[PDB]
């Protein structure tokens, strides 16, 4: 841990981005997989932050070290590689915590290692667990988003003033989509520090050739009475109806309804998780604190804020929605009600 | 020591050709505004006490316009002072006769007529004469860079520098220009002397502002072939220290062609020199107040808006334009006392005062001056200009790029 | 087209047969008359334009998935099974109505009429409020129809529905279809007065059967189909206001119907 | 003689370009004195035509800046106060010029005792183990919350303004006395306010129907309250009561140049982007709960008794 947490939020980790975990570790790393070694550096510093991207990464050196794998004698290998990844996760956890995505992907790859019998052999195993893993990639992220891109273009209408907020990997594709056919709209990107990761998709649509606008949310009131309709993007979908997304999703969607605009939200059935909750401080995450530090005007205030004693700094990062202000969920399904996320876990 | 600034309200380079020779440079209407109130306000708003502006090429003009003009009022703290002259051929000329009238006393700014910016530089100030109080005598230049991106519109290719400066003391070492030519050249004195921390810079902005000394227009006197400031410096750099100061939340830009003109009229609408906008009205005039609403509209007084035409980004309408019905305006600028038509499509438009556009015309990124005028069916199609006072008949399609003038030889006439 | 001439036919012949049902009878008779595919989708789009209703088109819908030897039997079995969905609706939503309760009705419908048929014959005693329904007097059809089971009725003005909803112990209202989300197109005049109950805390019930089902999803009142509103004859009711459902299918909550419509899968 | 219009003219300029005064008690001394100094050293012969002057001193001091409403305030005041010393002779012109400094001197006073008298009411709203959030950089809030501090042990969360990060200042100021202090985005401002009890803010100036114009983001946090049943109390003095209502408010906002939402070094994509950067918004006061202000606390439904009693409804436009 680094730095003093807050009184409320004293019982998640806050880790830092300077002080690495590689330092107490071999070079050549031993006990841990060199691919799983740099997947967690570089989730700690940061250079794979995407929902989809960061399960892909995980994928990907999942089956490196799969490939690289040597199944022991005196023992079978469908239990022994499932022994042996679970040290892998936990050195990941510690390098910053798992998503939503993530588990359901390391919980999917264990059931299939155990449907794996010590009847076949080594490299068949292999090379089945390879293929089940690039199939299930292929399904549930890239066949997952184009069903998607063909259902929200029925609610998308000439003249509309689509509002998005933060970065989606799908959000960007389902609009660049909708383009491309004959729709013709303006798009509002709402984005927040310290990430500012919104202007990814601001780049990603003036490379398209949409109209897009670009604001900071604490203004979301003034633009949302011009705005028709409300696109936004999620990391999971919990048990009870409730949307898991970055923390300026729950205001957002607030004002949205004090405005009457109607919410829509876009999710992948693989991100569909079976936990609930109901509020964002029984699970979050915090991150490094010093991301607030900010140079404005001439010097920064915040530079030694850990001097006072007194002084917290905040950093949440995810946030929780009721369902009382979601009207419509996408998926490869069809278009469901907030309500109906256990019929699709079913 | 009260500041004081020199402006050259002339550019002996004539790159609006043709349209410098009925009307200066410097009193282009940008945004129902000339150029010269821009960098007098800019002078005035930065701490400027004295001003000395100097014209050579139609000097008239612009001397019975700044009279008219809020900054020669008995009530502005920043008191400006016409010097006119027809021997002036360029800047280096005008160095030399400040030098022989003895003008200036201390740290004094060299700006064009035709910089837009809103930097404050008391603190590059300061920095100059600190440094200058440190090594008595050695620091004797300060220019004003704004980082900027390489891709952006504002950065032509004409005025594109590249430096290589110290970053443990800003420091100008090497300075050159990057006009048609792909890679860069460096001499080897940069690292043979000192500059352990050299660095090379792309990323910057060429505001044409500097901080002078009088030491730099001694130098000026005495190098009789220095012609303008690039190569002062230059011929300085073969050899006295030249410095920077690097802006990143302020605007400045110097218009010196007419693509340069179309880049900052944008910004200046989009509120980019804020406070200097044409909601504020900085130049106390009765003829440009207007009121700033949604995607930055801009209506003045007797807008005359017809039904149906929608505006839809920013737009900025003059006192006593006339809009027809179901017409559609958008990034455009007009002027006051303009007269449109029905079916009119405007897209990046530049329309002066005067100028009327008959029914069923579509402009598209071109530039219409003061008293033209278009019939029906004409399309015109981008950097199409239109000069003062011509007509175009119906039915004609202008190519890309073609500009008509009433001067025979100017373009092709009308 | 002889479609039509049937589809009035069953129309004229039963006058309490709902649209829908006629619309799924014409079709398994003409089924008797692959390639039937769109031979069954060009007969659902003429019976859709002769009555632009979404009950009908909710039936073809449904016939069509029923339809992907044995199809006669299926459908057989299916009409006979929908026939009785009145009766079914009735024996579960009659209790639901104490003594000394006020209703709230909108226009005329079937469903409703027989729900109160079968209350009035089991010894109880209640009081109705019928709108007028001005786009057609079906309000005063209504009230005449109940007058006549010797119950107190009085027609309330189209635009009283506020003033009385204070006295108004619960309100039940018919439904032209089933959106997936829960919601209910129902007659122009139902979005008001859901709205108005929900402000009071006003028991809002509906009644409708399972062939009312229909794969929409309309955010607000712009999102509904322009073929179905045409002044326009119906509107959209969010979920949030809807109480109970009550179908052939049991009593149901506003999410079991997307539920239910996901295991169909259209 | 003319320095008095030179000292109008700086004053003016000052107005037009940037911010002068920081504080808002500041600017209100200034342009009471001001209007002290018109008033004082004048040829003036008569009410009405003192009243003229002064409505067209207040009327280019206005079209200087629309949203600064400070002055159009003092201007108002100044205004009614002239009309009530000549309606009380009237109802002449003998030594009027003299109460009317009189009467501006208590102002003065009674706008420099309105921080304490505000701050003194900081124990009747706050108790312990509570838990306080705000937002900006008030300097009314910051006096009424480290008031109760030497008494009181509560926990202050500070919401920061992201076009200007000033909410940091506001949260090491009020570190620097222990007040157990917390920083955060304007994005967590819904999320986290689920254990938060009361909410104190300040503003820019106070409407006519009870509404109010503060800083970009108080909307939501005003809708959250709303949301949560939480009390909303603003912290602000009568100097920033305004008799306009909420009219169709296109110079409500205060729009500033795109560079601190998106900056220059972006690249190509800003010529084919609209950024806006509203600094202010409008609050309605239904979601308000109280006004707490130098003569008590008050309910949004009351003020337009205390415009009544401050402005006359002749001077509303000015």
């Amino acid at each position: 841990d680094y730095g003093s947490k807050v009184s409320l939020f004293s019982h998640l980790p806050q880790y830092s981005r300077q002080n690495s975990l590689t330092q107490f570790m071999s070079i050549p790393s031993s006990v841990i997989h060199p691919a799983m070694v740099r997947l967690g550096l570089q989730y700690s510093q940061g250079l794979v932050s995407g929902s989809n991207a960061r399960c892909i990464a995980l994928l990907r050196a999942l089956q490196q070290v799969i490939q690289d794998y040597t199944t022991p004698p005196n023992e079978e290998l469908s239990r022994d590689l499932v022994n042996k990844l679970k040290p892998y996760m936990s050195f990941l956890t510690q390098c910053r915590p798992l998503s939503a995505s993530m588990h359901n992907a390391i919980k999917f790859l264990n059931k299939e290692i155990t449907s794996v019998g010590s009847s076949k052999r080594e490299e068949e195993a292999k090379s089945e667990l390879r293929a089940a893993i690039d199939r299930y990639v292929q399904e549930k992220i890239v066949l997952a988003a184009q069903a998607i891109s063909r259902f929200a273009y029925q609610k998308i209408s000439n003249g509309d003033v689509i509002l998005v907020y933060g970065c989606s990997s799908l959000v960007s594709r389902i609009l660049q989509e909708a383009w491309t056919e004959g729709r013709r709209f303006r798009v509002v990107v709402v984005d927040s520090r310290p990430w500012l990761e919104g202007r990814h998709t601001l780049r990603s649509l003036v490379h398209a050739g949409v109209p897009a606008s670009y604001l900071l949310i604490p203004a979301a009131s003034y633009v949302l009475p011009e705005v028709s309709k409300v696109l936004l993007g999620a990391h999971a979908l919990l048990a009870n109806g409730s949307v898991m997304s970055r923390v300026g999703t729950a205001q957002l969607a607030l004002v949205a309804r004090a405005h009457n605009v109607p919410v829509l939200v876009c999710c992948e059935t693989y991100k569909f998780c079976e936990r609930v909750q109901t509020d964002a401080f029984v699970s979050n995450e915090l991150d490094d604190p010093d991301d607030l530090q900010c140079k404005r005007g001439e010097h920064v205030a915040l530079a030694n804020w850990q001097n006072h004693a007194s002084l917290r700094l905040l950093n949440l990062v995810y946030d929780v929605t009721p369902p009382e202000l979601v009207d419509l969920v996408i998926t490869e399904l069809g278009m469901i009600p907030c309500s109906s996320v256990p019929v699709v876990l079913r | 020591p009260p500041l004081q600034a020199v402006l050259v309200a002339d550019s002996f380079d004539r790159r609006f050709f043709p349209i410098s020779k009925d009307q200066p440079r410097v009193l282009l209407p940008l945004a129902n505004v000339a150029l010269i109130d821009y960098t007098l306000e800019f002078l005035t708003a930065t701490g400027v006490q004295e001003t000395f502006v100097f014209c050579c090429w139609k000097a008239a003009q612009i001397k019975e316009h700044l009279l008219k003009s809020k900054w020669c009022r008995p009530t502005s703290l920043n008191v400006v002072r016409i010097i006119t002259s027809e021997l002036y051929r360029s800047l280096g000329d005008v160095l030399r006769d400040v030098d022989a009238k003895a003008l200036v006393r201390s740290d004094f700014l060299l700006v064009y007529g035709d910089v837009i910016s809103n930097i404050n530089i008391t603190r590059a100030l300061e920095e100059h004469r600190l440094r200058r109080k440190l090594e008595k005598n050695v620091s004797v230049m300060t220019m004003i860079f704004k980082e900027s991106s390489p891709s952006h519109p504002t950065r032509c290719h004409e005025d594109n520098v590249v430096v290589a400066v110290d970053s443990t003391t800003n420091r100008v070492l090497h300075f050159q220009k990057t006009q048609g030519l792909r890679r860069f050249a460096f001499p080897l004195s940069l690292f043979q002397g000192s500059s352990d921390g050299v660095e090379v810079r792309y990323d910057l902005l060429d505001c044409h502002i500097s901080i002078c000394s009088p030491q730099v227009a001694q130098l000026f006197t005495d190098n009789f072939d220095y012609q303008t400031r690039d190569d002062f410096v230059r011929g300085l750099l073969v050899n006295n220290q030249i410095h920077m100061h690097v802006t990143a939340k302020e605007y400045g830009a110097r218009v010196s062609n007419l693509h340069m003109y179309s880049a900052v009229c944008a910004d200046v609408i989009r509120r980019w020199v804020y406070p200097l906008t044409p909601e504020a009205n900085f130049t106390d005039s009765t003829t440009q107040s207007c009121t700033h609403s949604r995607h930055n509209i801009y209506r003045g007084p007797e807008v005359s808006l017809g039904h149906g035409s929608i505006l839809e980004e920013n737009v900025l309408l003059g006192s006593g334009t006339v809009i027809g019905s179901n017409c559609f305006i958008t990034n455009s600028v007009i002027g006051p006392g303009c007269h449109i038509g029905d079916n009119v499509v405007l897209d990046q438009t530049y329309l002066w005062q005067g100028v009327r556009v008959a029914a069923g015309a579509q402009i598209h990124q071109s530039l219409l001056c003061d008293n033209a005028e278009v019939k029906e069916r004409v399309t015109l199609k981008p950097r199409s200009v239109l000069t003062s006072q011509v007509v175009v008949g119906p039915n004609i399609t202008l190519p890309e790029g073609s500009v008509i003038s009433l001067h025979p030889p100017d373009a092709e006439e009308d | 087209k002889e479609l039509i001439e049937y589809f009035k036919s069953q129309m004229k012949e039963d006058p309490d047969m709902a649209s829908a049902v006629a619309a799924i009878r014409t079709l398994l008779e003409f089924l008797k008359r692959q390639g039937l595919r769109a031979n069954l989708t060009s007969a659902i789009e003429t019976l859709c334009g002769v009555d632009s209703s979404v009950a009908v088109s909710s039936g073809g819908e449904l016939f069509l998935r029923f339809i992907s030897k044995i199809m006669i039997e299926r459908g057989e079995l299916f009409l006979r099974r929908i026939s009785l969905s009145r009766n079914k609706i009735a024996d579960l939503c009659h209790t639901f109505i104490k003594d000394g309760a006020t209703i709230l009705t909108h226009a005329y419908s079937r469903v409703v009429l027989r729900v109160l048929e079968a209350a009035v014959a089991a010894k109880k005693r209640f009081s109705v409020y019928v709108t007028e329904s001005q786009p057609d007097l079906s309000g005063k059809k209504m009230a005449k129809a109940l007058c006549h089971l010797n119950v107190p009725v009085t027609v309330v003005l189209d635009a009283a529905v506020g003033y009385i909803m204070e006295k108004a112990d619960l309100v039940i209202v018919g439904a032209e279809g089933v959106v997936e989300n829960g919601g209910i197109i129902n007659k122009i005049g139902t979005n008001q007065m859901a709205v108005c109950a929900k402000a009071q805390n006003k028991p809002f019930y509906v009644v409708a059967e399972s062939f009312k089902f229909v794969r929409l999803f309309p955010l607000n009142q712009q999102d509904v189909p322009d073929k179905f509103k045409y002044h326009p004859w119906v509107d959209y009711t969010a979920p949030s206001l809807i109480t109970l459902l009550f179908t052939d299918l049991g009593v149901l909550t506003p999410s079991a119907v997307s539920d239910e419509l996901i295991k169909l899968y259209l | 003689g003319s320095e008095l219009s030179e000292r109008i003219e700086s004053f003016v300029e000052t107005l037009k370009r940037g911010g002068g005064p920081r504080s808002s008690e500041e600017m209100a001394r200034e342009t009471l004195g001001l209007l002290r100094q018109i008033i004082t050293d004048h040829r003036w012969s008569n009410a009405g035509e003192l009243m003229e002057l002064i409505r067209r001193e207040g009327r280019r001091m206005t079209a200087a800046q629309p949203s600064e409403t400070t002055v159009g305030n003092m201007v108002r005041r100044v205004l009614k106060i002239i009309r009530e010393e000549y309606g009380r002779l009237h109802g002449h012109y003998a030594q009027l010029q003299s109460n009317i400094i009189e009467a501006i001197n208590e102002l003065l006073v009674e706008l420099e005792g309105t921080m304490e008298n505000i701050a003194a009411q900081a124990l009747e709203h706050i108790h312990s183990n509570e838990v306080i959030m705000t937002i900006g950089f008030s300097r009314t809030v910051e006096a009424f919350l480290k008031e109760a501090a030497r008494k009181r042990k509560f926990h202050v969360i500070v919401a920061e303004c992201a076009p200007f990060c000033q909410g940091h200042e506001m949260a090491v100021n009020l570190s620097k006395a222990g007040i157990e202090t917390t920083v955060m985005t304007d994005a967590a401002i819904f999320a986290v306010m689920s254990r938060v009890n009361k909410v104190i803010i300040g503003t820019k100036t106070i409407l006519a129907n009870g509404a109010l114009r503060a800083v970009t983001g108080t909307h939501t946090l005003a809708l959250a309250a709303k949301h949560h049943s939480t009390p909303l109390i603003v912290c602000a003095p009568m100097f920033k009561l305004s008799p306009q209502f909420p009219n169709e408010e296109d110079s409500f906002h205060k729009f500033v140049a795109p560079e601190e939402v998106l900056p220059f070094t972006e690249g190509d994509i800003l010529e084919k982007v609209s950024v806006h950067c509203p600094v202010f918004d409008y609050v309605p006061p239904e979601l308000i709960t109280l006004f707490i202000s130098n003569i008590g606390g008050n309910a949004p439904s009351y003020i337009y008794r205390l415009m009544s009693e401050l402005y006359h409804p002749d001077d509303h436009v000015l």
